[PDB]
């Protein structure tokens, strides 16, 4: 549950 | 550079060998001194980072590479589906429910309501019947949770709170009546809660006040006769498996225990995957580095039989019951997925569907199941969630949503892998992403990534950063699977682990050597990276090696290997680092340890132009996992070793740290160190 994947 | 106090009588004998540790103070996050320590490194790191002209074109491309919708993969129970969304640039993702796949979301819960969006949703787990939702919500920055639970039908809560939780999940029975889950008391607990009671009211299952250290994960089978607690020590990947048979049970859980112990020792992994009454079908590293799938029966526990033995090449990752009586077996061979489906009775193939250089994850599916859904990410794909419906069409694997990353053509660059020798002999696979058609010339700045400990496997997942390195700064990215990971087997992490951790930063530097040599680039316009067990992993390289390296940045790493045991979790660690209370280990230890290993690389001989490569140190000033003091007592350490201790260093490169999970502050962090990172390894902007 990453937000990004920055 | 401000100036640091030393405490110069601070000494420790180990067997012997004495070791000062002068900055000892910074292990005291609340002492004003180390706040003051904060903020003069945060003002030097500022100072610093404004003449990094890059950071604002990079904040922009990666924050508008990341603008894209992203459905998670969705799961079932009864018949709602459930899944994450994030609409693109939201701090956390959302958790969201639907009647069906195609039908209008409702949001269930929104993260980014509470506290900013500061914390996203890390416990969440929805009740058999799908009118439940038990979500962990976090107090303050700090690692424990509460527990709370809503009706799904109205988004109404439970008056229920369970405090003093951290990574238990919830675990319900198939009754609807309540679950299982694994606080810390007012020494973790298994324990079952009734839904509409107090936490006061909750009943004991499991403790052992003997054995503090141990830890617990638990399960229930998918047909709900059967609750499994699982009992580990520190990160070995070793387990106990109990079981008890909830049909049994005369009073159902208000009786209250008696666990039939099927494996009671630590000397290897177990995970279940399936059941047909009794008779159970485990994972196990039993007698097989590369793991395998074995057959029990509860009612005669000695007999274990092999159902799809160990491969002699690829790990058996993970596996997963499907479609009534079907198993798909995620391999992974040469850090490439592969997946398999096999009957679950016989445990013979039936199909076999290799994977593009990427990753596979996050298969959700049940045995009820009969549609499975799997998430697949790579260098260039930024998320596919593709579908198999093993009823009616088994063999092919159908979009089911698909990520588009705005203004970028994936066809102007490549991944490849290669295979390079390190020191030992030993052949090491790497990934290389960049610009189709480019001259092996030595003139691109590079990136390489690696972590090397804990059985961690470092797949080439999607970064949008990278990216933006690729395309807007002619770059070369590296990802590298050293030893210490578990890509190989459990041979592969105990070949860098203990006594020879070592060769994990072997392996890094034998990589950063193929590069320069093949023409990717040329020492001095490489930069390392690494976070946790892999900011141990920069400190080291850069320590043995820094003639080899322009910019190195170190993400909340270990740096004292001495004394890392003696700190919140770190205890936890000693079977992969050893531990400096026993004569043998301190001798692995001292060798590496960063914090006491920073010597002048221009006063060795034949190496008068060798300094340091520009150092950013990331870190929170108050983290609950690996403890700050670490990178401040490194910060100090190098800081005074090579340059305030001189009174003109050679040492030009600025050392410095970056000083704070959200989306806009990961943003932040990592078009600051890509920013440092154009001005330390003096390249243009395209
Ligand atoms: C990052 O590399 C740090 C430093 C070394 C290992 N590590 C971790 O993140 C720890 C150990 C492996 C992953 N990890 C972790 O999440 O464990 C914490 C924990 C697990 C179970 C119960 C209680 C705490
Ligand atoms: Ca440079």
């Amino acid at each position: 549950n990453a937000s990004a994947p920055v | 550079y401000p100036p640091v106090r030393r405490d110069e009588t601070v000494v420790d004998d180990y067997f012997g060998v004495k070791v000062a540790d002068p900055y000892r103070w910074l292990e005291d996050p609340n002492s004003e001194e180390t706040k003051e320590f904060v903020d003069n490194q945060e003002k030097l790191a500022n100072s610093v980072l404004e003449e990094c002209e890059l950071i604002d074109k990079f904040k922009q491309k990666i924050i508008d590479f990341v603008n894209f919708p992203r459905c998670g993969v969705p799961f079932r129970r009864a018949n709602k589906y459930f899944h994450f969304y994030n609409s693109g640039l939201q701090a956390q993702n959302v958790f969201q429910m639907q009647d069906d796949l195609d039908g209008k979301p409702e949001v269930l819960y929104d993260p980014n309501l509470r506290e900013g969006g500061r914390s996203g949703l890390s416990l969440y787990s929805v009740s058999e019947d799908a009118k439940y939702f038990a979500f962990g919500i976090h107090s303050g920055l700090t690692e424990w949770v509460t527990i709370k639970i809503l009706k799904t039908e109205d988004r109404s809560y439970l008056p229920d709170t369970l405090e003093w939780v951290k990574f238990s999940p919830a675990i319900w029975t198939h009754d609807n009546k309540g679950f299982f889950y694994c606080p810390y008391p007012p020494n973790q607990e298994a324990r079952y809660h009734f839904l509409g009671t107090d936490q006061s009211e909750d009943i004991l299952l499991w403790r052992d006040l003997e054995n503090p250290a141990h830890h617990l994960k638990c399960q229930i089978t998918d047909d709900g006769k059967y609750f499994l607690l699982y009992i580990l020590d520190g990160c070995d990947d070793a387990n106990k498996v109990y079981c008890l048979d909830l049909t049994k049970l005369p009073n159902g859980l208000e009786s209250f225990a008696p666990f039939m112990k099927l494996i009671d020792s630590f000397d290897a992994s177990y995970t279940a995957i399936a059941n047909d009454g009794s008779v159970f079908t485990f994972q196990t590293n039993k007698d097989a580095p590369r793991k395998k799938l074995v057959r029990v029966d509860l009612n005669n526990p000695s007999v274990w039989t092999d159902l799809v033995p160990e491969s002699k090449k690829d790990l058996l990752e993970s596996a997963h019951a499907v479609n009534e009586n079907q198993l798909i077996l995620r391999y992974l061979s040469d850090v490439k997925h592969v997946l398999e489906i096999r009957d679950l009775e016989s445990g013979a193939l039936q199909h076999r569907l290799p994977i593009d250089i990427g990753s596979v994850d996050g298969i959700t599916a049940r045995r009820r199941d009969s549609v499975v859904f799997f998430k697949f990410t790579s260098i260039l794909t930024p998320g596919i969630v593709y579908q198999c419906d093993l009823k009616n069409d088994p063999t092919q694997l159908k979009i089911f949503r698909e990520s588009v990353v705005p203004d970028f053509d994936r066809s102007e660059f490549e991944v490849k892998q290669v295979f390079v020798p390190s020191k030992d002999g030993t052949k090491i696979p790497i990934f290389i992403a960049a610009r189709k058609g480019i001259s092996l010339d030595g003139s691109h700045p590079c990136e390489m990534h690696g972590y090397g400990g804990f059985g961690i496997n470092m797949m080439p997942t999607f970064s949008a950063s990278r990216i933006v390195f690729l395309k807007h700064l002619g770059g070369v990215f590296c990802l590298a699977n050293i030893r210490g990971g578990g890509e190989y087997g459990e041979e592969w992490h105990k070949a860098g682990f203990r006594d020879k951790k070592q060769n994990v930063f072997d392996d890094f530097i034998s990589a950063a050597e193929y590069l320069i040599s093949s023409g990717y680039t040329k020492a001095r316009r490489v930069a390392i990276e690494g976070g946790s067990n892999g900011g141990l992993l920069v400190a080291a390289c850069i320590n043995q090696r820094p003639d080899l390296f322009g910019c190195a940045e170190a993400n909340c790493g270990v740096m004292d290997m001495l004394r890392f045991h003696k700190f919140t979790l770190g205890y936890l660690w000693t079977g992969d680092y050893g531990c400096s209370d026993k004569e043998e280990e301190f001798k692995w230890l001292i060798k590496y340890s960063p914090i006491h290993n920073v010597r002048r690389p221009w006063e060795q001989p034949g190496n008068e132009e060798t300094q340091y490569p520009a150092t950013m140190i990331l870190t929170a000033d108050h983290d609950d996992r690996v403890v700050p003091l670490h990178s401040f007592k490194l910060l100090a350490t190098m800081q005074h070793v090579l340059c305030t201790s001189l009174e003109d260093s050679p040492q030009k490169n600025p050392i410095i740290a970056r000083i704070q999970r959200a989306t806009m502050t990961q943003i932040a962090e990592v078009a600051d160190r890509y920013g440092f990172m154009a001005k330390a390894l003096e390249a243009p902007w395209i």
